[PDB]
DNA sequence: AAAAAAAAAAAAAAAAAAAAAAAAAAA
DNA sequence: TTTTTTTTTTTCTTTTTTTTTTTTTTT
């Protein structure tokens, strides 16, 4: 799933026209959790 | 634009909405009733060539505007015709017991596929889907009139009912010997009409429809109250105790828990009349528990931020090799009690049974105290009129 | 504290409405004597919007992320008083979310 | 036959509320000239509201008020102020239905009703409700606890009801102790979601909330909140905690009521007595902090009516600790 | 003691309607 | 910094748009 609530930090995701909450808590900032990606570094 | 992407709007077309959906709960009392009563699948067929018949004449209406009574009563009604058509022997007594209990769908509006017909414009026609009613004193019997008054019967479908199972049935409600239906099959011999099977009301389309109580089964069931009145007050050979009398009238005021007997609780406590107060204050500890145990798993059918609030009332506070016995194994406990069988006071004892089984007549069949006395007395006179 | 003696010596300012009663006019008028009576401050609790469905603490980790203040209410007992002392009407008001200092005895820390 | 926790028809008795505060309104203004929905609003207009209580208890000890004055009525004056408004009202009367007319004249007469709108309903959740409220009801004077558990479990989950049954599980987890938290856990829920500190003044013809048996956070406290504070209070009592009802309490200056003082009060007298049965130097200048603490609440006390038990056994139990210590 | 032309009886979900308030908006 | 629109509750009330069965009058 995408986001990530920031007090209970349960995964969740949300739509357009979406309430942006937690549907556990309520709490009003969503943290964009990190996916699968392919960055490359020079070590 | 967007202001129609917020509420959808339809015009003249919402009483098709009205009937495309309309077919929709049709369908799920249909289905439900070849499986849970295994009903056949032609009998389907039967409806499907039934619908299509009422709703050609609702096409052949003259004018463009609505002006057409429909109901939910009206649905459970073209449910009545298919199963005495094909002649399934069912009745007005089961229809009560069925939407009553809740088995089958008749109250509820939300099973419509709502995200595509509730959305659009509701604002009446669930005040007439959802099951915000009893029939109070026989609708259906109005209900009956109004669709054979639509579509044509003598010639289409066998208007009868197979009334020796419902006097079959009747009997092995209470607790009588099986005599008394060969007692009272004479009777329907004697008085009802030069000996016919019992025919369906005839396509009545005033719209106060007669006084005349020339329904069916009102027939039959003030017909059973004058034979246990002559058969009792002319037992000349003493082939009756004053013991027996009270052995039934003791049985018939037991209350033992089955599926019969809880389904008719539940038809109780719709009851709009007395004596429904006392009807649900003198239960015991067992019978509320099969309400309640009912009542967890088919009031699950309800109809239908704030949840979070909810979800933690309902979190901490929670709701948490048969005993109960067959149909036939207390009917056999309930005979083998008035096993006593093998004078001017046997009158009150006489006098008391009437008034239990009219009153069981009564809640069973959504019928008012009052129409069952103009029916029975219409037919007292017009069963002295051929004998004196 | 020093917020309840603050409000003590401040005094009770009063105006006049100047009706002569009908009656060597020594009649002024009415004595309106308002005065503030007792101060203080809430913690910070913050309603998810309105009806106070459930009134949750407020901690300030939440406050800097969401880039806002951290805030406590104000709450003045106002006293208004008729006629050097016949009518008095006590309300207590909302006059705003003023800041506070954060580990002291206003913080939930 | 018990109450109903629901709204109810709005079809014709909101049409008979106002024929009747039609009538009583016309009669009214013909007596107050001759004695020298808009006709609801004139009723509730006058008065006042209880908000606090059923009715308004007031004070024997106080102004006289004696009305000797004439006994005032013959039967031909007042079918004088009778006769008029009846027939300001038989103008009106054509619209409202027989039923409704048979009604008027009933009352009109001096009758009383006799049948309620709760018998009379007849729908299908309605219905189902109403035999639950009176099973309920039955069963918890019987002391049959874990059927009546499972009744309330019930009726909350109806998508009708309102929760005006808070004491009925306030009572309930008390006498189960089986598997679920205990009455102060639905006690507590009801303190976060029904504060409403709105101080909404009357002006309504209210009809869904009636009581002040729940509301709160206008003038006055909420019913079930301060029985929060009493249940934890006895709670804390059966360990001889009580630091966190302290704190509990001083987080709301609630400085209009002083019930909630007199529990303040209580808190630091049980934490002054119980730290001395673990007595018997730091351990005797914190009795006489709670002590100090309790002489100022009990006098903070003195702002409304009397909870003072006398005021003299409350320091009477006081110097008997200063005894000790 | 049973066939008829005038209406009323209900009913229930959605849009609205005064009261009050939160409390920025902006020039 | 003055009025402040802009908005939001907030419970109580009306709208909509049909359906079900009346009552007295003759035969
Ligand atoms: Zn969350």
């Amino acid at each position: 799933l995408k986001y990530i609530c920031a007090e209970c930090s349960s995964k969740l995701s949300l739509s357009r026209t979406d309430a942006v909450r937690c549907k556990d808590c309520g709490h009003r900032i969503l943290l964009k959790a990190r996916t699968k990606r392919l960055v490359q570094f020079e070590a | 634009q967007s202001h129609k992407k917020f509420k959808k709007l339809i015009g003249h077309e919402a009483k098709l909405l009205f009937l495309k959906s309309f077919q929709f709960i049709l369908k799920r009392q249909i289905r439900w009733l070849i499986t849970e009563m295994r009903f056949p699948k032609e009998f389907e067929h039967v409806a499907k060539i039934i619908w299509l018949k009422i709703l050609k004449t609702i096409n052949d209406q003259p004018q463009e505007e609505l002006k057409l009574q429909l109901h939910m009563t009206s649905t459970i009604s073209i449910l009545y015709l298919a199963s005495t058509h094909l002649s399934l022997p069912v009745y007005t007594c089961d229809y009560i017991k069925w939407i009553c209990t809740a088995k089958m769908p008749y109250f509820q509006a939300s099973e419509i596929l709502p995200k595509s017909w509730r959305i659009q414009l509701p604002n009446y026609y669930v005040s007439i889907l959802e099951g915000s009613i009893s029939p109070f004193n026989g609708q259906l019997y109005n209900k009956i009139a109004l669709t054979c008054g639509m579509i044509h019967f003598k010639e289409f479908f066998n208007s009868e009912i197979s009334c020796q199972g419902l006097l079959l049935k009747l009997v092995m409600q209470c607790a009588l010997p099986p005599e008394f239906y060969f007692y009272t099959k004479q009777v329907i011999e004697f008085e009802e009409t030069d000996i016919r099977n019992l025919t369906l009301w005839e396509r009545t389309d005033e719209r106060h429809t007669g006084r005349v109580s020339n329904h069916a089964e009102l027939r039959v069931l003030s017909y059973f109250m004058l034979t246990i009145n002559w058969m009792l007050s002319f037992d000349r050979d003493r082939q009756y105790p004053l013991k027996w009398i009270l052995s039934l009238t003791e049985s018939l005021t037991q209350r033992t828990t089955t599926s019969e007997s809880i389904g008719r609780n539940i038809v109780k406590v719709v009851y709009p009349d007395k004596p429904t107060s006392s009807d649900y204050f003198q239960w015991s500890e067992e019978e509320t528990l099969e309400f309640l145990k009912w009542m967890e798993k088919q009031f699950l059918p309800t109809q239908t931020d704030q949840k979070i609030a909810r979800r933690k009332l309902y979190k901490i506070f929670p709701l948490d090799s048969t005993h109960q016995l067959t149909f036939i194994e207390d009917l056999q406990e309930r005979y083998a009690k008035q096993t006593p069988f093998f004078p001017p006071a046997r009158k009150e004892a006489i006098g008391r049974l009437l008034t239990h089984i009219a009153s069981q007549l009564l809640v069973d069949f959504a019928i008012s105290k009052e129409q069952l006395k103009d029916c029975i007395s219409r037919i007292k006179n017009a069963c002295l009129h051929r004998m004196n | 504290g020093l917020l309840n003696l603050g409000v003590k010596d401040i005094g009770e300012k009063v105006i006049f409405d100047g009706k002569p009663l009908n009656s060597n006019s020594g009649y002024l008028g009415n004595k309106l004597s308002v005065s503030v009576e007792q101060v203080s401050i809430a913690k910070p609790m913050s309603n998810d919007g309105v009806s106070s469905a459930v009134e949750r603490k407020v901690y300030p980790s939440e406050s800097r992320q969401r880039l806002t203040s951290y805030r406590g209410k104000l709450l003045l007992k106002l006293k208004w008083s008729v006629n050097n002392g016949e009518e008095n009407l006590f309300e207590v008001r909302d006059c705003g979310g003023l800041p506070v200092m954060l580990q002291s005895n206003r913080c939930h820390l | 036959m018990f109450e109903v926790p629901i709204t109810l028809t709005n079809r014709k008795f909101a049409q008979r509320r106002k024929l009747k505060y039609q009538y009583i309104n016309y009669i009214s203004r013909r007596f107050d000239r001759i004695s020298k929905s808009d006709e609801e609003r004139k009723f509730w207009k006058k008065y006042e509201k209880p908000e606090k209580s059923f009715e308004i208890w007031r004070t024997v000890s106080s102004q006289n008020k004696q009305p000797i004055n004439k006994q005032k009525m013959t039967y031909h004056n007042f079918k004088k102020i009778e006769k008029i408004p009846l027939r300001k009202m038989e103008i009106p009367l054509l619209h409202c239905t027989k039923e409704n007319k048979l009604y008027f004249q009933s009352i009109s007469r001096g009758l009383e009703p006799l049948k309620t709108s709760t018998s009379e309903v007849r729908n299908y959740r309605t219905r189902h409700i109403v035999t639950l409220t009176d099973l309920l009801h039955l069963n918890v004077s019987r002391h049959n606890w874990s059927l009546a558990y499972k009744i309330f479990a019930t009726l909350i989950r109806i998508p009708g009801v309102q929760i005006k049954s808070l004491w009925g599980i306030g009572v309930e987890i008390l006498d189960n102790l089986s598997n679920s938290s205990s009455g102060l856990d639905f006690l507590q829920w009801m303190c976060q979601i029904y504060s409403s500190k709105s101080r909404f003044v009357q002006n309504i013809n209210y009809r869904s909330i009636v009581p002040p048996f729940q509301t709160g956070s206008r003038t006055h406290t909420a019913k079930f909140a301060i029985t929060y504070l009493w249940s934890s209070l006895i709670n804390c009592q059966k360990s001889m905690l009580i630091d966190k009802i302290s704190e509990w309490v001083l987080t709301p200056p609630f400085m209009e009521d002083a019930e909630v003082w007199f529990i303040y009060a209580s808190c630091h007298l049980l934490k002054a007595d119980t730290l001395s049965r673990q007595f018997v130097d730091i351990k005797i200048n914190q009795v006489i902090k709670h002590i100090h603490y309790v002489r100022t609440f009990l006098k903070i006390c003195l702002d409304k009516g009397g909870f003072a038990v006398p005021s003299r056994l409350i320091e009477n139990q006081l110097k008997s600790f200063e005894s000790r210590l």
